[PDB]
């Protein structure tokens, strides 16, 4: 019943302040509304204050929040385009892949899996397949099965010839470890997808 | 048988704006010794051997 | 407003008020700009000064643009041979004519460190900082700090324009870890360290008027808890390695170090008491009580 | 036989996570698993981090989901549940369900303590028994959960300094190596160091004392600090009294409470709050409020 010009610039003093305070409810339904105002208000807008608020969502302290952040980026990566993230998302969210807490490198998984599906099979060859490939020697049981099921992920979006080069083999290794849960995780992405 | 580059390098919690996202640590963690006797398990018994033939 | 308040200063005959108002506003809302060390190499001291620069610019400085330095700076061939003399001779101007050439010194101090390097270029890269450290000095501080990266193939945080640098300046030791055994590298991040440290003072300070629309004690407490972290991160740098002692470049450094904590104590001393408060190594014991 | 059961248990947790029951059958076998599995477990859990420890859920499916996605998915992130979630609550059969559940299906991604509420006559007197009653028709849900809380682990180790347990201390116990010497499948008595390791609470008294509740001692500050330093310990975690910010220090940062039951007995109205340790064993006290209904 309102125009969308209307309400994202009705929104502008308000959402400098609500975007990150106490509660996440209304964090919640900030970033689930978002994705219906950064297309509205043009991209020098998303460059200049979204982008920092979507990176500052993304490392919150609760998960919904971060699931959430990374469903809007999803929409937002497939409502703007490809190659536009390709220099201002991407490298940001695989530089945060180097922390020592495991809940940054499980969002980052979690960014990685989420983005495989729209940015095309090109870009997640040699950008943001070395990531996943190099994390596997993570001595973090619960890192393990989250790339396992990453690669599971991104499997029939790649093609066969980088899932026979280089992914046999490292779950092939992966498969040999003393844990269960990510030798069932890795058992079951070979007999899914008709690798082994 | 038996300090502060570095914490500075990687500070600012990756934002620069904002404080760390944990609160603190409880005591030191990852405790650096973590060593198990594996001298041998040869040439030991022997002397046990060489106490006992002395105590008798 | 350096550049202004140069320009302003040079004309003592007229401009009666204009000037002493400048000088008396730039004193309280920009301290680190005011800094005694940083403009005080302009001073004559023997007459020598602008003597090789109207005897040594005729047949030169004439076809040196920034790109020819710049297309000089990276290429296969990375002898040193044309970019030293080059470098060398535009050292005669009156640091008005290097701000061109400011943009093609900075972005190029990391890679000068790369590897076999000389000493001299070392030398007069320094000096060329320091004589465009009397102009513009707030983005040189810039410039240098978002060359001096880690390049680490990631980015994660980037050009560092005037709030994520001015808050905290921690940033200016977090830098590629190379420059440590690097004495003008090292001087040039100890000025722009302090700098850093008396502009976030005045943030502060400016911080805690435009609020509201106690607080002090929390301030004060912040600012010697920074100073302190600074000079911890400074002593922490001296240490000899990670695993001859007196020629080397870590004794430059720690020389250098020795004087910005000398430096900072003249500037304060309760900062000393905190730092021996907290306590440091005993390896750098006998370095800062025979240093400082 | 593997997959298969691995897909019913998918299939039962799914369920379980819309408000809804298993069966008879179901519940046995899934209690005989667990029987079979924590039969391995000692007295002492050693618990490697990272992890997530919690508190009392009191039966509180609601606030269970709120809780996990508040700290990440169940089976993403590590989790050390201290017992106390079968009594005082609407829905308590479904929240001892889903953690016996996730329990037998990640083993190793979820441990769960035994608590003084998780016992045969505490159970009958405060509601557990009439909610198996009344939902099964019968009592054989309650007497295979009674049967299987004898299998449940007293105490926790994470990282060899970290004592998690749910009563606290004992004056009949002096190191962990005399908790690791007993006989946990038996019921919790009046009297004992079990009894007292299920009962205890913490206060400014110093020395021991007699507790209110009717079981248990109460210990004081210099006895947390003489059983943690003749144990290698740095801390002690334990979920046993009602607090309002979710996590309490005391004993010079020596005892760590941690109530995670949001809205306790839905009249207090109060938060929750869990504890997440990172690898580098640095710790977030992650707080939030009752989901609403
Ligand atoms: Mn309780
Ligand atoms: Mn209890």
């Amino acid at each position: 019943v309102i125009g969308i010009r209307q309400l994202s610039q009705s929104l502008l003093p308000a959402i400098v302040e609500l975007a990150e305070d106490a509660k996440w409810r209304v964090r919640l339904a900030i970033i689930e509304y978002m994705p219906l105002l950064a297309g509205q208000l043009g991209v020098e807008f998303f460059d200049e204050k979204l982008n920092s608020l979507c990176m500052a969502w993304l490392v919150d302290h609760v998960y919904a929040i971060r699931e959430a952040a990374t469903s809007n980026l999803k929409k937002l990566v497939e409502k703007f385009g490809k190659e536009w993230a390709h220099a201002t998302i991407i490298p940001k969210v695989l530089a945060m892949s180097g922390d020592p807490n495991y809940l940054h490198r499980m969002t980052t998984l979690f960014c990685i899996n989420v983005l495989s599906e729209v940015c095309g099979q090109d870009i997640t060859t040699k950008h943001m397949l070395p990531t996943v490939l190099r994390m596997a020697g993570d001595p973090v049981a619960n890192v393990r099965f989250n790339v396992a099921k990453s690669l599971q992920k991104i499997g029939p979006i790649l093609d066969n010839s980088t899932l026979q080069s280089e992914v046999k083999p490292i779950l092939e290794k992966l498969t040999q470890d003393q844990d269960v849960d990510v030798k069932y995780f890795a058992q079951e992405a070979l007999t899914v997808l008709s690798l082994a | 048988g038996q300090t502060n580059r570095r914490h500075t390098a990687a500070v600012p919690g990756p934002g620069g704006i904002w404080s760390v996202f944990h609160a603190g640590v409880i005591g030191r963690g990852l405790k650096p010794p973590k060593f198990v006797q594996s001298r041998n398990q040869q040439e030991v018994i022997y002397n046990t051997q060489s106490l006992l033939s002395l105590l008798v | 407003i350096k550049f202004l308040i140069r320009q302003a200063q040079g004309l003592q005959q007229e401009l009666g008020g204009l000037h002493s108002a400048l000088l008396r506003l730039l004193a309280t809302n920009y301290p680190h700009l005011c800094i005694v060390d940083d403009w005080i190499c302009e001073e004559e001291i023997t007459g020598t000064d602008a003597l090789l620069r109207r005897m040594l610019l005729t047949n030169n400085a004439k076809n040196h643009s920034p790109k020819q330095l710049q297309e000089a700076f990276s290429a296969v061939p990375v002898n040193n041979t044309q970019v030293m003399q080059i470098i060398e001779h535009l050292t005669l101007l009156s640091a008005s004519e290097l701000i061109p050439y400011a943009e093609v010194l900075t972005s190029n101090m990391s890679q000068l460190l790369n590897s076999g390097v000389p000493r001299r270029i070392l030398q007069t890269v320094n000096k060329l900082w320091m004589v465009l450290n009397t102009v513009m000095p707030r983005r040189l501080w810039v410039m240098t700090v978002n060359a001096l990266q880690p390049s680490i193939k990631f980015v994660r945080q980037q050009k560092y324009t005037q709030n994520d640098l001015m808050i905290d300046p921690l940033i200016v030791l977090r830098c590629d870890q190379r420059v440590h055994r690097c004495p003008p590298l090292m001087d040039i991040t100890l000025h722009m360290l302090n700098g850093y440290l008396l502009a976030s003072k005045a943030y502060l300070s400016a911080h805690l008027k435009e609020t509201e629309q106690t607080r002090e004690e929390l301030k004060n407490a912040l600012l010697a808890a920074q100073d302190s972290a600074a000079v911890q991160i400074l002593l922490e740098i001296c240490l000899p390695t990670e695993e001859d002692n007196l020629l080397c470049n870590l004794r430059e450094v720690q020389c250098l170090i020795c004087c910005l904590l000398h430096q900072m104590y003249i500037a304060d001393p309760n900062i000393a008491k905190l730092v021996h408060f907290q306590g440091y190594p005993c390896e750098l014991l006998p370095l800062t009580v025979a240093g400082i | 036989d593997e997959k298969v059961f691995t897909k019913e248990l998918d299939q039962w947790i799914e369920q379980l996570n819309e408000c809804k029951q298993l069966s008879e059958s179901q519940v046995k076998s899934l209690c005989e698993k667990a029987k079979e599995i924590l039969t391995k477990e000692s007295n002492v859990q050693e618990v490697r981090c990272p992890v997530t420890v919690c508190g009392d859920v009191h039966g509180q499916f609601h606030d269970l989901m709120e809780l996990f996605r508040i700290g990440g998915k169940s089976p993403d992130t590590n989790y050390l549940f201290m017992g106390d979630y079968v009594d005082r609550g609407y829905y308590s059969v479904e929240t001892v369900t889903l953690l016996v559940a996730l329990k037998v299906r990640y083993r190793e991604r979820i441990t769960i303590l035994r608590g003084n509420h998780e016992s045969r006559q505490i159970t009958q007197v405060y509601g557990f028994y009439d909610e198996c009653l009344r939902k099964y028709g019968n009592a054989n849900v309650w007497k295979y959960f009674t049967d299987l809380f004898d299998y449940l682990p007293l105490t926790a180790l994470v990282d060899g300094q970290i004592f998690c347990l749910h009563g606290g201390l004992s004056p009949s116990i002096d190191t962990l190596d005399h908790i690791r010497a007993l006989d946990r499948l038996q019921e919790v008595p009046h009297e004992g160091p079990m009894c007292d390791l299920l009962w205890s609470d913490p206060d400014d008294r110093g020395g021991w004392g007699i507790s209110p509740r009717g079981a248990g001692y109460t210990f004081g500050q210099d006895i947390s600090e003489t059983f943690n330093h003749a144990n290698g310990l740095t801390l002690v975690s334990r979920a046993h009294q009602l607090v309002m910010e979710g996590y309490n220090w005391c004993h010079d940062r020596n005892v760590v409470t941690i109530f995670s039951a949001p809205n306790y007995c839905y009249r207090c109205g109060n938060q929750a709050a869990i504890m997440e340790l990172d690898d580098t064993l640095k710790y977030s006290f992650l707080q939030f409020d009752p989901a609403p209904r």
